[PDB]
C-alpha cells in the first residue's frame, strides 16, 4: 500500500460518499436538475412519469452501491494509514 | 436568366434606363428578373445578377 | 421560392465588397504586422542571457 | 474579474461533470454502481488539478491584486523598513 | 406574507452581529481584530446576500427549458 | 409571392417578375404591380417570340 | 482578514470545493502539533500549512458564496425552497396554448402573475441550474453585483485614507485630497448603484418590453449627452440629477 | 424574414473572443514560463512568487471566455444583422485586446521575472507593470460588453 | 429548406476541431520531445517524470477529438445553416484554442524540462504552469460545447 | 430606408479604437517594461520613477477606450452611412495614432530608462521626450472625437 | 438533381488524405533518417532499434492511405453535396492530423535518436513520446472514419 | 446627383492625415528619443538642446491634425464624391508626407544628436538638415490645404 | 451534355502526376547526388553501392509517369467532369505523394550516404529508412490508380 | 455628364506627386544627415559645404510640390477622364521620378559627404554626380508639366 495511497483512499472515500449520498437524495426526491443525469430514452415519456421514476430508483441504487465501494475503500484506507 | 435590383431611369436607382433626348416618362423595376429564351416550365433558371 | 426567383443581390454590391474586403485586409494586415512586430520584439534581458 | 472567474469556474465544473460523470450513469444497479466508483475518482482528480489548484491559485492572486492595487492605493503608502527583532526564534 | 419580513429578519440578524457582537467583545490586545472581523463579516455577508435576493425580485424574463424538461414538468411536481 | 408574367406560345417562353413595377408620366408615379402580376386577364397584345428575338408587351388602358 | 476571504470566495464559490477546502484546513489545524514536526523542504506544503487558518476561513466563505449562487458542479442545493412554476401553473386557461407548444418545442417561462410563484426568499432559485438561458440571467446579476462590491470597497478605501491622514495630522491632505476625491467617486458611483437597485424594483415581466438599458444611461450621464430620445428615462427629474452629479 | 449569412458574424464574434484571447494567454504563458524556468536555476526559491505573470496571462483567456459565452448564448437562427455585427465587434475587441495584453504580459513577465531573481526589489515594479499590461484585456472586455448589449 | 452547400461549414468545423488541436498537440509534443531528449544525458531519471507536458499536449488533441466527434454526430444533409455556422465556430474555437494551448505546453515543456534538469525544484513550477497552458484548450472546449448545442 | 449592413463599419470603428490602441499600449508597456526590468539590477531605487513610460502607454489604451465607448454608444441599426464611416475613421484615427504613440512611448521609455540609470539627469529629458510621444495619441483622440461626433 | 461539381470535394478529400499524410510521413522519415544516420558513427548497433520513428512515420502514411481508399471507393456522378463535403472533411482531418503527427514523429525521432546515442536510458522514454505523437494520426483517422460514414 | 458611400474617401482622408502623420511623428520621435537618451549619458548639458528633433517630430503630427480637423469639419451626409476624393487626396498628401518627414527627422535626429556629443559644431548643422526634413511635412500640408479647399 | 471545361481537370491530373513526381525525383536526386559526391572523396568503393537513394528517386519519377500515361490514355472530348475530377485527384495524389517521397529520399539519401562512409554498418539502415520513404510514392500510386480507374 | 469617379485619378495624381517625392527627399535627407553626422566628428569645418546633397533632396520635393499644386488647381467635379488620367500620369511621373532621384541623392550624398571628408578633391565630383541625380527629378518634372497642362 504505502501511506500516500492510504491518504488518497481516505480523501477519495470521504468525497465519494458525500457526493453519491447527496445524489441519492436528489434522485429519491425526483429533483428536476438531475433529469440530464437519468439515462432515459424518447419512449420513456409513454403514459406518464412511471419509466423515469423507475430510472430514478436505478440511478439512486447506482450511487448507493458506488458509495458502498467508497466505504470499503475508506475502511481499508483507515487501516493502511496506521499500518504503513 | 438575368436579375437586377433597379432597372430604372433615375440616377438614385442606378440610371440603367438611358434617354439620349428629353423625356416625359420615368420607370423603375425594383428587383427586375427576366428570362426570354430556353425557358422551362413557369420557373426561372439561375440568374446572373447585374452587380 | 416556388418560382425560383433570384437571391436579390443589391446594386452597390461591388462597392460593399470592395469596402469590406479592403478595409478588412487593411485591418487584418495592420493586426498581423503589429502582432508579428510585438511577438518578435527583443525582450532585452542581456544581464542574465549570458549567466 | 469577480464575475469572470466565477463564470470560468462554473463552466469548467459543468464540462467536467458532463464529460466524466454523465458516462458513469447506466440502466442497471451493478453496472452503474461499479462504473460510478472509477468515474468519480477520475473526476475528483481533474477537479483538484483544474479547479482547486489552478482556479484556486487564480482567484487567490486576483483577490490579492484587487487589494494591493485597486483598494489599497487610495490609503496605504506601502513604503517602510520591516521590523525584525533579534531573537533565538531564528535558530 | 410579504418580502419585508425576510428583509427585517436578515437586517436584524447581521445588525446584531455587527453591533451587539462588538459590544460583547472583552478588553485585550486582540479586541480591535475581533471587532473588525465581526463588522467586516456582517457588512460583506449582508451586502452580498441583499444583492442576490434583491436581484431575484420581479424577474424581467423567466427560465427557458429543454423539450424533455418541459415534458417532465407535467408530472414530477 | 406575386406570380411571374409568363408569355405562353405552345409552352412558356418569356418569364418576367419584379418586387415592384412602377412608372411616371410628367413625374406623377403609379404602381402597376396589382394591374400586372397574377392578373389572368392581363393584356399581352403585340407580344412575340422567336428562336433569336423576343418582344414582351404589356398594355394598360386606364 | 475578512475582505480577502470574501473576494476570493466570490471568485471561487462552489459548495463542494468549500467543503473539501474546509476539511483539509481543519485537518491541518487538528493535527497541527504532529504536522509542525514535518520537513521544511516541501515549500508548497509549508505555504498551505502556514496558511491553514486563513484557508479555513476562506473555505467557509466559499461555502457561503456557493450556497447564495446555489451551485455545486452545476447542481442545486435542497436547503432552499422554490418559486418556479409547475405545469398546472401554466395551464390557468391563459397560456394553455404555450403548454401545448411546450410539448412540440422549447419555450421560455412567461414570469407572469398567476403562473409565477412570486418573489423568492433565498439566493439563486434551484431552477436556474437546469435553464438553457441561465448564463444570460446570472451574468447580468454577477456583473452588477461585482460593480457594487468594488464600489463599496473603494468607498471604504478613500474613507481609510481620511483616518490615516488624520492620524498623521495632515489638514491639507483631507481638505484638498479626501473631500473632492470622495465627492468625485461618490457622485459617479452613487448614480450607478441607485440605478442598479432601482431597476430591480421599478420593473417586472410586464414592464420588460421596451425596458431601458442601464449602461446606456450611465454612459450618457458621464457624456452629459442624453439626446432627449432613444431609451426612455428611468424616473422623474433624472436629467437634473445626471447634470448635477457629473 | 432576416437574411442568413448573418448568424455567421456573431459566431465569428464568439470564436474570436475565445481564440485570440487563448492566443494572448498562450504567448503570455509561454514567455513567462521560459522566464520562470531559466530564472529558477539561479534562484530556486522564487518559483512560487514568479507564477504571477502566468496567472496575469491566465485572466486574458478568461476575459475571452466571458465574451465568448455572452455572445454564444445571444446567438439565434435569423439573428438581426445589427446584433450580429455588434457580436463580431465585441468578439474581436476582447480577442485582439486580449492578444495585445497577452504579449504585454509575456514580454514584461519574461523580463520582470529574470530581473527579480537578480534583484528582489523588482517584484513590486513587475506587478505594477503587470497592471498596465493586464488592464488591456479588461478594456477589451469593457467595450465587448458594451457592444454585446447595445 | 437549407441550400445544398449548408453542411460545408459544419464539416470544416468537425475537421478544424481535430486538425488544429492535432497541430497544437504536435507542437507541444515536438518541443517537449526535443527538451526531454536533449537533457536526459545529464538526468537519466527525469525521463519518466518529464513526460507530463507530452501527456498534456496529448490532452489537447483529445479536446479536439471530443468536439470533432460531437460535431460530426450532429451533421445531416438537412442541417439548417445556423447550426452549420455554430459547428464551424465551435470547431475553430476548440481547434485554434487547442493550438494556443499546444504552443504554451511546447514552450513551457521545453524550457521547464531544461530548467528542471538544472534545478529539480522547478518540477512543481513546471506542472503548475503547464496546467495554465493546458486549460486554454479546455476554455476552447467550453465555448465549442456551448456553440455546438444551441 | 437607408442601407442595411451600414453597422459594420461603425462596429469596426469601435473595435479599431480599442484593438489598435491596446496594441500600442501593449508595445509601449512591453518595450518599457524590458527597460525597467533590465535597469533595476543596476539601480534598485529608480524603479518607482521609471514607471512613467508604462503609465503613459496605459493612457494610450484609455484614449482608445474613450473613442470605442463613444462609438459604441452612438451605434444604431438604422445608422446612416455618414455616421457609420465617421465612426470607422474615428476608430482608426485614435486606434492607429495610439499605435504610433505606443511605438514611440515603448522606444523612448526603454532608451530613456536605460540612459537614466547611467545618468540621472536624463530623467527630465525622458519625460519631455515622452510628452511628445504621448500627445500623438491625444491628437488621434481629438480627430476621433471630432469625426465620431460630426 | 445534384450539382455536377459535387464529386470534386470528395476527390480532393481522397487526394488530401494521401497527400498531407505523405507530407507528414515524409517529414517524419526525413528527420528520423537524419538522426539515425548522424547517430551511426558513434553507436553502430542502435541503428536497428532506432528504426521505430520511421516505422511510425510510415504508419501515418498508412492512415492517410486508408481514408484515401475509403473515400476513393465511395464516389459516384450524382453524389450529394452533403456526402462530398463529409469526404473533404475526412480527407483534411486525417491528412492534416497525419501531417501534425508527422511533424511530431520527426522532431521527436531525431532528438530522441541523437539523445539515445548519448544516453541508453532515453529509449524507454522516447517510445512513449513517439506513441503520444503517432496517436494524432489515429485521432485524425477516427474523425475521418466517423465523417466519411455519416 | 450625390451617391451613398461618399463619406468613405473623405473620412479616410481625415483619418489618413492623422494616422500617417502620427506614424511619422512617432518614428521621428522614437529615433530622436533613442538618440537623445543614448547620447546624453556623457553630456547632460545637451539634453535641453538635443530635444529639437523631437519638437520637429511633434510639428509633423500638428500638420496632420490641422488637415484632419479641416477635413473632419467639412464632411456632410451625401457629400459629392468630388469633394470627398479631394478630402482623401488632402488626407494622404499630408499624412504620407508627414510619414516621409518622420523618417527623415528620425534619422537626422538620431545621427545628429548622437554625433553632437563628440562634436558640438554639428548641432547647428543638425538644425539645418532637420529643417530640410521638417519642411516636407509643410509641403504635404500646402498640397493638403489646397486639395481640401477646391 | 458534358461541360466544356471538363477535360481541363483531367489534363491537370496527367500533368501534375508527372510534374510533382519529377520535382520529387529531382529533389531526391539533387540531395542524393550531393551526398554521394561529397562522400566519395575518401570512399571509392561506395560510389556504386551508394547510388540506391538515387535509384529510388528514379522510381518516384516512374510512379508519376505511370499515372500520367494512365490518365493521358483516358482523356477524350466526352469526359463527364466526374471522371476529370477523379483524374485531377489521381494526378495530385500520386504527384504530391511523389513530391513528399522525393523530399524524404533526398534527406535520408544525403544523411544516410554521409553516415555510410563514417560507418558501413549504416547501409542496411539506409535501405530500411528508404523503403519507408519510397513506399509513400507507392501509396500515392495506389490512390491514384483507384481514383483514375473508379 | 462625366462618370462619378472621374475626378479621383487626378486626385491620386496630386497625392502621389507630393507623397512619392516626399519619400525620395526624406530618404535623400536622412542618408545625407547620417553621412554629415559621421563626417562632422572628424571634419567639422566641412558642414556648410557638405549640405549640398541635403538641399538638393529638398529641391526634389519642390518638383513634387509644383506638380501636386498644378494638378490640384486643375481639378473639378465635371473633369473628363482624359484630363483625369493625364493628371494621374503627371502624378506618378513626377512622383516616382522624384522618389528615385531622391534615392540617388541620398546614397550618393552619404558617400560624397564621407568621401569628401577623407579626400577634398571629391567635393566637385559629389556635386557633379548629384547634378545628374537632380536632373532625373527634373525629367519627371518636365513630363509632369506637359501632362498637367495638356
Amino acid at each position: 500500500c504505502g501511506p500516500k495511497l492510504a491518504a488518497c483512499g481516505i480523501v477519495l472515500s470521504a468525497w465519494g460518499v458525500i457526493m453519491l449520498i447527496m445524489l441519492g437524495i436528489f434522485f429519491n426526491v425526483h429533483s428536476a436538475v438531475l433529469i440530464e443525469d437519468v439515462p432515459f430514452t424518447e419512449k420513456d415519456f409513454e403514459n406518464g412519469p412511471q419509466n423515469i421514476y423507475n430510472l430514478y430508483e436505478q440511478v439512486s441504487y447506482n450511487c448507493f452501491i458506488a458509495a458502498g465501494l467508497y466505504l470499503l475503500l475508506g475502511g481499508f484506507s483507515f487501516c493502511q494509514v496506521r499500518l504503513n | 436568366s438575368f436579375h437586377c435590383e433597379y432597372v430604372s431611369s433615375l440616377s438614385k436607382k442606378g440610371s440603367l434606363l438611358v434617354t439620349n433626348v428629353p423625356s416625359l416618362w420615368q420607370m423603375t423595376l425594383h428587383n427586375f428578373q427576366i428570362q426570354a429564351f430556353n425557358v422551362t416550365g413557369e420557373q426561372f433558371s439561375y440568374a446572373s445578377d447585374c452587380a | 421560392s416556388p418560382y425560383n426567383l433570384a437571391y436579390k443581390y443589391n446594386l452597390e454590391y461591388s462597392v460593399v465588397f470592395n469596402l469590406v474586403l479592403w478595409i478588412m485586409t487593411g485591418l487584418a494586415l495592420a493586426v498581423i504586422i503589429t502582432s508579428y512586430n510585438i511577438w518578435n520584439m527583443d525582450p532585452g534581458y542581456d544581464s542574465i542571457i549570458y549567466r | 474579474r469577480l464575475w469572470a472567474l466565477s463564470l470560468a469556474h462554473a463552466q469548467l465544473s459543468e464540462v467536467l461533470w458532463t464529460m466524466v460523470i454523465h458516462i458513469g450513469l447506466h440502466v442497471r444497479s451493478l453496472a452503474g454502481g461499479l462504473g460510478l466508483f472509477f468515474i468519480f475518482a477520475a473526476f475528483a482528480t481533474l477537479t483538484v488539478a483544474i479547479l482547486l489548484i489552478m482556479e484556486g491559485l487564480s482567484a487567490f492572486l486576483h483577490a490579492l491584486r484587487l487589494h494591493w492595487v485597486e483598494f489599497q492605493n487610495k490609503f496605504y503608502t506601502g513604503t517602510g523598513f520591516k521590523f525584525l527583532p533579534f531573537s533565538f526564534e531564528h535558530i | 406574507h410579504s418580502f419585508a419580513l425576510p428583509v427585517i429578519i436578515f437586517t436584524t440578524f447581521w445588525g446584531l452581529i455587527g453591533i451587539a457582537g462588538p459590544w460583547f467583545v472583552p478588553k485585550g490586545p486582540n479586541r480591535g481584530v475581533i471587532i473588525t472581523m465581526l463588522v467586516a463579516t456582517a457588512v460583506c455577508c449582508y451586502l452580498f446576500w441583499l444583492i442576490a435576493i434583491l436581484a431575484q425580485l420581479n424577474p424581467l424574463f423567466g427560465p427557458q427549458l429543454k423539450n424533455e424538461t418541459i415534458w417532465y414538468v407535467r408530472f414530477l411536481w | 409571392i406575386h406570380p411571374p408574367v409568363s408569355y405562353n406560345d405552345t409552352a412558356p417562353r418569356i418569364l418576367f417578375w419584379a418586387q415592384n413595377f412602377s412608372v411616371a408620366y410628367k413625374d406623377e408615379w403609379k404602381d402597376l404591380t396589382s394591374l400586372t402580376f397574377g392578373v389572368e386577364n392581363l393584356n399581352l397584345t403585340g407580344s412575340f417570340w422567336n428562336d433569336s428575338f423576343a418582344m414582351l408587351s404589356l398594355t394598360y388602358e386606364p | 482578514v475578512i475582505t480577502f476571504p470574501f473576494l476570493f470566495a466570490v471568485m471561487f464559490g462552489d459548495f463542494g470545493h468549500g467543503i473539501l477546502m474546509t476539511l483539509f484546513a481543519v485537518w491541518m489545524v487538528l493535527r497541527e502539533s504532529r504536522i509542525l514536526s514535518q520537513k521544511n523542504e516541501n515549500e508548497m506544503f509549508s505555504m498551505v500549512f502556514s496558511g491553514r487558518y486563513i484557508i479555513l476561513l476562506m473555505g467557509l466563505f466559499s461555502i457561503y458564496t456557493g450556497l447564495i449562487y446555489n451551485d455545486c458542479f452545476s447542481k442545486s442545493l435542497n436547503i432552499f425552497g422554490s418559486s418556479w412554476s409547475v405545469r398546472p401553473m401554466f395551464t390557468i386557461g391563459n397560456w394553455t396554448e404555450e403548454t401545448l407548444l411546450g410539448s412540440s418545442v422549447l419555450q421560455l417561462n412567461p414570469a407572469i402573475p398567476g403562473v409565477f410563484g412570486g418573489p423568492y426568499p433565498f439566493g439563486i432559485d434551484p431552477i436556474w441550474n437546469i435553464a438553457t438561458n441561465k448564463l444570460t440571467f446570472l451574468n447580468s446579476f454577477k456583473m452588477k453585483m461585482s460593480v457594487i462590491l468594488g464600489i463599496i470597497h473603494m468607498l471604504f478605501g478613500v474613507s481609510l485614507s481620511l483616518f490615516n491622514h488624520i492620524y498623521f495630522k495632515k489638514p491639507l491632505n483631507i481638505y484638498f485630497g479626501f473631500i473632492p476625491e470622495i465627492i468625485f467617486m461618490s457622485s459617479l458611483f452613487g448614480y450607478l448603484v441607485i440605478l442598479i437597485f432601482y431597476k430591480w424594483t421599478a420593473y417586472d415581466a410586464h414592464s420588460s418590453r421596451n425596458a431601458p438599458s442601464l449602461l446606456i444611461h450611465f454612459i450618457n450621464m458621464f457624456l452629459f449627452s442624453y439626446p432627449e430620445s432613444g431609451n426612455a428615462m428611468l424616473y422623474s427629474g433624472q436629467k437634473g440629477i445626471q447634470c448635477f452629479l457629473i | 424574414n432576416n437574411p442568413e449569412y448573418s448568424s455567421f458574424f456573431g459566431v465569428m464574434g464568439a470564436s474570436s473572443a475565445m481564440v485570440f484571447s487563448a492566443m494572448g494567454a498562450a504567448y503570455g504563458t509561454a514567455k513567462s514560463g521560459t522566464g520562470i524556468a531559466a530564472m529558477s536555476v539561479m534562484r530556486p526559491e522564487l518559483i512560487m512568487k514568479s507564477i504571477i505573470p502566468v496567472v496575469m496571462a491566465g485572466i486574458i483567456a478568461i476575459y475571452g471566455l466571458v465574451v465568448a459565452v455572452l455572445i454564444a448564448n445571444s446567438l439565434t437562427d435569423g439573428i438581426t444583422l445589427y446584433r450580429s455585427f455588434l457580436q463580431l465587434g465585441a468578439g474581436l475587441s476582447v480577442g485582439l485586446s486580449g492578444l495585445a495584453a497577452g504579449f504585454a504580459i509575456g514580454i514584461v513577465g519574461d523580463a520582470g521575472v529574470r530581473g527579480t531573481a537578480q534583484q528582489p526589489r523588482l517584484f513590486v515594479g513587475m506587478i505594477l507593470i503587470l497592471i498596465f499590461a493586464e488592464v488591456l484585456g479588461l478594456y477589451g472586455l469593457i467595450v465587448a460588453l458594451i457592444l454585446s448589449t447595445k
